[PDB]
């Protein structure tokens, strides 16, 4: 029946390390990957910063961003589901925003697909770093914009005068790894820079 | 949540008090929209005000006009003798919303006049005589945006409670009394089985055991 | 004629002794913790209780003529009554009509007056209706739209 309350499954949990719940709803909606990232957990985090360290010193730190927008979307949806899509804080639109992101197109994998069936490690990083480069830089935009007005209720602006970078970040995923590893790693560099670009200039651009 | 008998309890407990509220809430709701439907209908039926008095107050113009001309207008703007507007707000409760009551000069409190002009008389009676009306037509329109606002925020979370929280909390409660019967009732039953039959095997060897002696 | 007194575990009636005696029985006379908190002696919760063959007692050759009015009477007014009064709680209870104010003073009468019997006051029915109609003598004869015609000639002008 579903329930995680059943003795063979609360004797696994007891003892096991690592543990990828997953979710019916999530199956329900063909997300495919199914992994209910509210509830599942991974205690191997510790020992693997050595390793994440001699990669990157970033991932470290996206990580734990991405899963505090995690926590404060699941929180946002709480709310929003009784109070009403209006009265929402613009740094908290920001915040649902680049979340759907990530539950789209990062976490999301079709898993049958040329571009899904594998995915390197770094290709995960840059697009792990990109997100969150979205979303440093929107809520930058919102702390100073020349007013309060300009500074975060211009999400709405944003959501035009960058939609090509916005639909790039969420096309990213679509690439094959096959193509060739160098081709992939600078098509994220080309992105971040020309995103970074971009979205500096219209903050600094009549604000 | 975890299932349990004060669980139980508690979860049946937390639904009545929904329950109780949701219609408390559905009550106020009717009430406010009734009030809403007869500040409607009131600003409805003051609409024509609006149409009467300025007919009559293009009436005393026109009038005014043939009297004296070009009025003076510019440094006293002319065509009035009364109508030292100003405003003053009071605010009434109804159903627990803070309806605003609207005076003003030549419709309440903080009015002056001095001298007119020459049918100045006939422009107050008519055109400073559709002040009051404009007073209530305000009045009317700030109560009944108040009480659409009101209605808005009642009905959400009406329908919210009605929706989300009760279809939430009924499913849990069925799936504490399943786990409770479903499970625990099923295993003492199972236990208890088990243990007799032990009982029975012992008597069973103790009667061969003699048998064979 | 039984009257069996069944304590009810957990304050609940999903309990399998009251459960079970539910079906056994043809009534239920509930007391109420309630009402004990509001220090009324005794705190049958009369709107919750019901009898489900009362109809037998009510008559004309036994009892009064006026009994299934009144008692259909008191009952609405009581259901009527306790409504207004969590209306009232949310209302603020000035934009209360005339009619909510009469059922919550009649409501109030009901509690402090009716229900809270001496442990010792013996009361005989005829007595007992005289003073049920003494509270329903307060709404307007017009009002009690639940009483048949009648009766209300016959009792409404005490």
């Amino acid at each position: 029946g579903g329930d995680f309350s059943d003795p063979v499954t609360s004797a696994t949990l007891s003892i096991v390390q690592v543990f990828w719940g997953l979710d019916k709803k999530l199956a329900q909606r063909k997300h495919f990957p199914s992994v209910n990232w509210l509830i599942s957990y991974s205690k191997y985090s510790t020992a693997l910063e050595s390793f994440y360290e001699q990669f990157d010193p970033d991932f470290i730190n996206i990580r734990t961003k991405a899963r505090e927008v995690l926590q404060r979307e699941d929180d946002l949806n709480e709310i929003v589901q009784l109070v009403g899509k209006d009265a929402l804080a613009e740094g908290d639109k920001i915040t649902l925003e680049t979340a759907k992101l990530l539950r789209e197109d990062y976490l999301a994998q079709n898993a049958f697909t040329p571009y899904d069936k594998f995915c390197p490690f770094y290709k995960s990083v840059w697009m792990m770093r990109n997100i969150i480069h979205f979303y440093n830089l929107a809520n930058q935009a919102v702390e100073k914009g020349a007013g309060m007005d300009g500074q975060k209720i211009t999400y709405t602006l944003i959501k035009h005068r960058l939609g090509d970078l916005f639909y790039r970040l969420v096309s990213q995923k679509f690439e094959d790894p096959a193509e060739g590893e160098p081709a992939l790693v600078a098509k994220f560099k080309k992105l971040h820079e020309d995103l970074t670009a971009g979205f500096r200039a219209l903050e600094d651009e009549t604000r | 949540v975890v299932p349990t008998v004060t669980m139980l309890g508690v979860m049946k407990s937390r639904l009545v008090g929904a329950t109780r509220g949701h219609a408390l809430l559905k009550k106020k709701s009717d009430a406010l929209t009734v009030q809403f439907r007869q500040i409607l209908k009131n600003i409805v039926t003051t609409k024509e005000s609006m149409g009467e008095v300025m007919k009559d107050s293009s009436f005393a113009l026109i009038e005014a006009k043939y009297v004296a001309g070009e009025n003076i207008k510019h440094i006293v703007l002319e065509n009035v003798q009364n109508a030292s507007i100003k405003v003053r707000s009071r605010q009434e409760n109804i159903a627990g919303v803070k309806i605003p009551k609207f005076e003003y000069f030549t419709d309440g409190e903080t009015k002056n006049d001095l001298t007119g002009l020459a049918r100045g008389g006939q422009q107050v009676q008519q055109c400073r005589a559709a002040y009051v009306k404009a007073i209530e037509l305000l009045v009317e329109l700030a109560s009944l945006q108040t009480s659409f606002l009101t209605l808005d925020e009642a009905i959400k979370t009406t329908n919210r409670r009605v929706n989300a929280l009760e279809n939430v909390v009924k499913p849990r409660l069925e799936n504490t009394i399943t786990y409770i019967k479903g499970e625990l009732d099923e295993l003492e039953r199972e236990d208890f089985f088990r243990l007799k039959k032990i009982q029975g095997y012992k008597k069973r060897e103790i009667e061969r055991q003699l048998a064979s002696s | 004629t039984q009257i069996p007194i069944l304590t009810m575990p957990n304050d609940d009636i999903t309990h399998p002794t009251p459960d079970l005696t539910g079906y056994i029985t043809e009534g239920q006379i509930y007391i109420d913790r309630q009402l004990q908190n509001r220090q009324i002696y005794p705190p049958i919760n009369v709107l919750p209780s019901l009898s489900r063959l009362m109809k037998s007692a009510i008559g004309e050759g036994m009892t009064r003529r006026d009994h299934s009015d009144v008692s259909n009477q008191l009952y609405a007014n009581y259901a009527i009554g306790k409504d207004v009064q969590a209306m009232k709680a949310v209302v603020g209870e000035e934009a209360l009509s005339s009619e909510d104010l009469l059922y919550l003073e009649f409501l109030d009468k009901f509690e402090r007056k009716f229900v809270a019997q001496g442990a010792y006051d013996s009361r005989n029915i005829f007595q007992s209706l005289d003073l049920a109609w003494t509270l329903l003598r307060i709404f307007p004869r017009e009002l009690l739209h639940r009483i048949p015609g009648k009766t209300l000639d016959q009792y409404y002008s005490r």
